[PDB]
């Protein structure tokens, strides 16, 4: 159930169809700012990680392939470790930057840090802070990888 | 001559099988004032009569002249013209509203908006309508300042992605600051009614954070904040505080 | 010329007379608080679980990550879901899409934990390679 | 109506509003409330109006900021006026004040406080305490900087509980005549190019004033005096519109209006000495003489070489030896459009500004209760039937020769209301809309049709241009008898090459060419009118100053003492509203002359105020 003006919206808009008037131009021309950038960032983490999930999760529920034998057919392919270590860090940012800009948000909810200075601020830290997150979290391991190959003993 | 170049958004529902277009208007930037508003005049005037637009005070009060300019939303009349001629200027009309003609959206569903939010004071003690004067504090008045500038420009509203996709639900951030304007008015009376006009899942709760208002408002103001702020009465997190008592001699 | 047709009123939205008759209550207030609250709570959780793995981790793991992703989705679904672009049944099948999303989502999560490494364990084997 | 079809639409209305501003609104609320099916046609969305640029406040003696007397704001209104205001409307305009500014506070206009929670006053230009005796009054109730936009969007606020229709973006074409009686309107609306015929009980007039008659002006580009120019049609002569307004603040370059408020809040005015001449000019009230003797003062040191900036063609106004808090607390609007405009930070610098045509006391004559009246040497006052008219477009006449600071917002609201209540106490319902007379408003649509497909060599925007120059020349702050008649000569041409007008957009649809071709043909009509009252009237009075005939000619010599004179005859002075009559074809004007109503509406009340020399 919606409230009157919403009705109303409705009819406005079927009007607006039937005079075959055009949409002005949005996304095509609408200049980039981090204020929005951003926000498709954070729904476009936030997505792709749930559709992991599932195509991840009932994939290989409907598959006959098991998640081990996976990570040996990639093994196999032997790529470079810098790759790897990439791929690693794209997994580790969407986790990273949406949980960091979750709290951001949630302050916007309650009014808070909501000028444009807070606005710009609040994006470069959340920015910084999760590829920081995801560039420790891929490199720290993988250099004690390196430490174990060719330490003493 | 400095000759500045604009690629100017055109639609003329007049024609028959009309779809629209952009046109480039060479000006000469020593024969035309500093505002975005003044060449689009001089081009009206010295080169083509049909071009369509809306404004009328020439100072950034009225938000008739609302348009997209370099991307942005902005007023035409109070934006400098970008100096660099090797750039052309884009001019588009707000996004995503309906078009009549050219640079002129139907604003209607904005205005009918506006309505619903009842844009009035009202008080629950019927009053003599001219007797005497509302107590209220400095203070008290002090929380209308950063939300009774605003000119109805849709500049914000026409930035909002959430009200693009969803304008027929989603009152948007013009409609919301002025609805919260008259919320924490200590004059009125009716915070409760008004917030029960926006409880449901769309009204005020599609707001989605995404800021695009607070930054385009061509007047420095802040709607996503007013939003956030009826985010916290609407869920109980916040209250309106009771009018500061009017004192025994007034 | 002026031989002419009477005229109607222009489409105009009357706030108060549309307030005749009107009074309904469903605030969804009280709904949009939790689905913060589960998001804040939901901080901790994410290092609790770079830090203590285990099958029971990615028990949490897969019933906080059902729950919340259920709330985004269904956003996402009536943020594009539109009538106006999709006409209502079509429409009205993504809303009712945005629950089977959210129960084979936690169908193959709950598999996974149960016939496979698990979810903790799964990104382990990754990050060896 | 020859070489187009048009889509005529039929509404049938209690009464008609053209305008949607303080004035236009104001009236509707009342009649909406009182119950009448009231229609209100605007030619841009209401909060557009101009009403929505005013800034430095409204009078009222609410004695905010210490103890005040209407009958004080009443005698400064009356010395105002230069003795060319009705008394009688004078009378009812200040006495209503307090009401009437109460009421938009009442209405939740967010007006700025006082510690005690009462309204803000200001001082401004040309008020006093005690009729004259008393210091610098503070009467302007303010919302800051931003009077007029709090103002506006109020009342249309206020507009959408009192169930008044609104048409939006229709473009006024002229009044529905029927023998000397208006029962109607009929418009253009712009989102389809249909046309529509009101048929209405009653018609307010509340069009706003004709700023764009001249090059540089305050006003804003709608104010074409399109309903002075209805009236004009309807055969209706107009009154005193040689009474042009300088503000004496508008930027530079731009002409946006400085408020009056940044003086009366401390600001002066500057000349290239680093004196604050106003000081001469007018040593009681210094910066805040009365408009035309500031905007005269200015344009005199500009004569005189003590002009400012590169050309030495303007002065400065200067607030920066202000606190910053108070700057702003109450400039915050011309803080930021001095920046915008002038690039002036204005704590640190002075704006550029110079005298700048603002308002228009002018207009459509009209009686006390604002019913618009045509007059007779012998029959005198004869009202038409149906009319009424309130606002810049209105000459009541409140203002006579010099419009008071912050007295036309309460003129707007207050002769607004007046409209709606002398509306509910003359028309009972046993009377029915008036039916049309046949071919109602086919020529107002002849004239949409040959302005739509016009022809000729000399295009709109050209036309607009020349008359825009020749007035800012030959109409400006000081005036010359040879100066004036070259000025109507070239006036009077330009009228005749409006026959040869290019227009170039055909459509229907939203013509933006074809209603400002619609605008150029109303402001000829004021413009014309405008300049050969001016040239006619050989003395100086209020705005209008006659270098050749520098003296204020009254009945008697008020500067002598009075006993012992012989009044001369109406005829040999002044102290006349002045009318003009055009024939809008031809464009002929012919002039006449209408006593100065002295008489206030009761002397038990009030005293009415005898002339005396006018010194700030
Ligand atoms: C820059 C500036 C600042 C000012 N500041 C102050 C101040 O501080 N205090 C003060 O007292 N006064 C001030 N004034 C004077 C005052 O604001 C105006 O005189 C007042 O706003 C006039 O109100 P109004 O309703 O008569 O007309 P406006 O407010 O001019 O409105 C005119 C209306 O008539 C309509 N209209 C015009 N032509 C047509 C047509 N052809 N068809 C249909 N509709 C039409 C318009 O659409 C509009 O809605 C200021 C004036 C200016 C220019
Ligand atoms: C598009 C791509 C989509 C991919 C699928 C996304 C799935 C997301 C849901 C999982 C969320 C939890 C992830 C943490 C985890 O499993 O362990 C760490 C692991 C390593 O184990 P490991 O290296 O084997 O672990 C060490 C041995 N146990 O995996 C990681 O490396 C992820 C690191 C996550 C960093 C935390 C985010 C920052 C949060 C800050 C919050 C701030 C204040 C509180
Ligand atoms: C760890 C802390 C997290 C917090 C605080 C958090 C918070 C939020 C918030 C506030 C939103 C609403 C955004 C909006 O309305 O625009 C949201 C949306 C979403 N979140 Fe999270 N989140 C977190 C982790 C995750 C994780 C791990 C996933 C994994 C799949 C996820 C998936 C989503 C999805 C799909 C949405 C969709 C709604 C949208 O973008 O508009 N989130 N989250
Ligand atoms: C082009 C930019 C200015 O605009 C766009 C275009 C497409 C999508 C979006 N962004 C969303 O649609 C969005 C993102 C996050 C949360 C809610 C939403 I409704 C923005
Ligand atoms: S908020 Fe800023 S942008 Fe949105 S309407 Fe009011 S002014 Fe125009
Ligand atoms: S752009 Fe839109 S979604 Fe919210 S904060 Fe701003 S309103
Ligand atoms: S024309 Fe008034 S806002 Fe630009």
């Amino acid at each position: 159930e919606k409230t009157p003006i919403q009705v109303w919206g409705w009819d406005y808009l079927m009007r607006q169809r039937a005079l075959k008037r055009p949409i002005a131009p949005h996304l095509t021309i609408y200049k980039p700012q981090m204020t929005w950038m951003v926000s498709g960032l954070h729904r476009v983490t936030g997505c792709a990680m749930a559709g992991t999930l599932l195509i991840g999760g009932v994939g290989f529920s409907v598959l006959p392939l098991d998640f081990t034998t996976f990570v040996e057919f990639i093994r196999g392919l032997g790529i470079p470790w810098v790759i790897l270590d990439t791929f690693k860090f794209i997994i580790a940012f969407p986790i990273a930057f949406h949980t960091l800009n979750g709290i951001r948000f949630i302050g916007f909810d309650m009014a808070k840090g909501t000028d444009i200075p807070s606005i710009y601020r609040g994006a470069y830290l959340v920015l910084g802070l999760a590829a920081l997150i995801s560039l420790a979290v891929v490199v720290y391991p993988r250099w004690e990888r390196h430490k174990k190959a060719t330490l003493p003993t | 001559k400095r000759i500045k170049t604009f690629e100017i958004y055109r639609f003329n529902p007049e024609e028959p099988g009309a779809k629209p277009k952009l046109q480039k208007f060479d000006v000469d930037l020593d024969k035309c004032g500093t505002m975005v508003l003044d060449a689009l005049i001089k081009i009206k005037n010295e080169v083509d009569p049909t071009l369509t637009f809306r404004r009328s005070c020439r100072e950034g009060i009225c938000g008739s002249c609302a348009m997209n300019i370099a991307g942005e939303n902005t007023l035409a009349c109070i934006c400098n013209i970008d100096q660099n001629t090797s750039k052309t200027t884009k001019i588009y009309p707000l996004p995503h509203m309906f078009v009549i003609k050219d640079l002129v959206p139907d604003m209607n569903l904005f205005y009918a908006q506006y309505a619903s939010i009842q844009p009035w004071l009202q008080k629950k003690t019927k009053i003599n309508l001219g007797e005497k004067q509302q107590y209220q504090s400095i203070k008290e008045q002090e929380k209308l300042d950063g939300l009774y500038e605003c000119i109805l420009c849709a500049c914000c509203s026409a930035s909002c992605p959430s009200y693009w996709w969803n304008a027929d639900k989603y009152l948007g951030p013009a409609v919301l600051m002025q609805a919260y304007r008259w919320i924490i008015d200590s004059r009125d009376d009716s915070a409760a009614e008004r917030l029960a006009r926006m409880q449901d899942g769309f009204s005020a709760f599609k707001c989605h954070t995404i800021m695009n208002c607070t930054k385009t408002c061509p007047k420095h103001l802040n709607p996503a904040r007013a939003i956030g702020e009826i985010k916290m009465l609407l869920t109980k997190m916040k209250t309106k505080p009771a009018p500061l008592p009017t004192p025994a001699n007034f | 010329t002026s031989a002419a047709v009477t005229g109607a009123a222009p489409p105009q939205f009357d706030p108060i007379a549309a307030e005749k008759g009107f009074k309904p209550l469903h605030s969804h207030g009280t709904l949009f608080k939790i689905e913060r609250y589960f998001a804040a709570a939901m901080v901790p959780l994410i290092p609790a679980a770079y830090f203590i793995h285990g099958r029971e981790m990615d028990l949490c793991l897969a019933l906080a990550l059902t729950l919340h992703v259920h709330w985004g989705v269904w956003g996402v679904v009536n943020d594009y879901g539109r009538p106006f672009v999709l006409g209502d049944t079509l429409a009205a099948a993504v809303r009712v899409g945005a629950y089977i999303f959210t129960a084979c989502l936690l169908a193959g999560l709950l598999y996974f934990n149960e016939h496979d490494v698990g979810l903790t364990r799964a990104f382990e084997m990754v990050w060896e390679l | 109506s020859n070489i187009a079809q048009y889509k005529v639409i039929d509404h049938a209305y209690d009464v008609v509003i053209i305008g949607a501003g303080g004035a236009g609104l104001r009236a509707a609320m009342g009649l909406g409330e009182a119950g009448f099916k009231t229609a209100v046609v605007t030619k841009m969305f209401p909060t557009r109006s101009h009403t929505t640029a005013a800034q430095g406040g409204i009078n009222a003696a609410l004695g905010s900021m210490n103890p005040d007397d209407w009958k004080w704001h009443f005698y400064d209104t009356v010395k105002g006026s230069d003795w060319l205001g009705d008394q009688n409307a004078m009378h009812y305009l200040t006495r209503n004040a307090v009401e009437a500014v109460t009421e938009l506070e009442n209405f939740g206009m967010p007006f700025s406080r006082t510690p005690e929670g009462k309204i803000y006053q200001r001082s401004f230009g040309g008020q006093s305490n005690n009729y004259g005796k008393g210091g610098v009054a503070k009467r302007t109730c303010c919302v800051a900087d931003r009077t007029g936009h709090s103002m506006l969007h109020t009342l249309y606020g206020n507009s959408l509980r009192c169930h008044c229709t609104f048409f939006i973006e229709y473009f006024a074409l002229d009044l529905l005549m029927d023998k000397g009686r208006c029962v109607g309107v009929i418009a253009l609306c712009l989102e389809d190019g249909t046309i529509h015929r009101f048929r209405s009980k009653r018609t307010i007039v509340a069009t706003g004033g004709y700023g764009r008659a001249y090059f540089s002006c305050t006003t804003a580009h709608m104010n074409t005096g399109d309903g002075t120019a209805l009236a004009t049609r309807a055969g209706i002569a107009l009154e005193d519109l040689e009474f042009i307004q300088f503000h004496p603040t508008g930027i530079y370059g731009v002409g946006c209006l400085i408020t009056e408020g940044s003086r009366g809040e401390g600001g002066f005015l500057v000349n290239s000495e680093g004196e604050r001449f106003m000081e001469r000019y007018a040593p009681k009230a210094k910066d805040l003489a009365s408009r035309d003797v500031v905007s005269r003062a200015e344009t005199i040191e500009i004569m005189e070489g003590r002009g400012v900036g590169p050309e030495k063609d303007h002065i400065y106004l200067q607030l920066h030896h202000l606190p910053a808090e108070q700057l702003h607390q109450r400039l915050p609007g011309i803080s930021e459009t001095a920046k915008i405009f002038a690039g002036v930070d204005v704590t640190k610098e002075p704006i550029p500004v110079i005298p700048t045509v603002h308002y228009n006391m002018g207009g459509i004559p009209t009686n006390y209760k604002a019913q618009v009246i045509k007059y007779t040497k012998e029959g005198g006052d004869k009202i038409v039937p149906g009319l009424y008219a309130c606002g810049e477009c209105a000459c009541h006449s409140v203002h006579g020769a010099n419009r008071l600071g912050a007295n036309s917002l309460l003129d707007a609201v207050v002769f607004g209301r007046a409209c709606s209540i002398n509306i509910k106490e003359e028309l009972k319902p046993d009377e029915k809309i008036p039916e049309l007379p046949e071919g109602a408003g086919e020529e107002s649509i002849a004239n949409l049709d040959a302005v739509r497909y016009a022809n000729g060599d000399v295009p709109t925007a050209e036309l607009r241009l020349t008359m825009q120059k020749t007035m800012q020349k030959h109409a400006g702050v000081f005036r010359r008898g040879d100066i004036l008649a070259e000025g109507v000569k070239k006036m009077m041409d330009l009228f005749k090459e409006l026959k040869r007008l290019k227009t170039t957009d055909r459509s229907l649809i939203w013509n933006s060419d074809l209603t400002e071709s619609l605008e150029l043909q109303n402001l000829m009509l004021n413009a014309t009118q405008t300049i050969v009252a001016a040239e006619n009237r050989k003395e100086s009075r209020g705005a209008h100053a006659r270098d050749d005939f520098p003296k204020r000619e009254d009945e008697y010599d008020y500067s002598k003492p009075i006993e012992g004179q012989t009044k001369r005859p109406f005829e040999k002075h002044w102290r006349k509203h002045t009318l003009t009559k055009q024939d809008p074809r031809t464009g002929h004007i012919t002039l006449d002359y209408r006593p100065v109503i002295d008489k206030t509406l009761d002397p038990a009340e009030v005293d009415w105020i005898p002339p005396i020399i006018r010194s700030y």
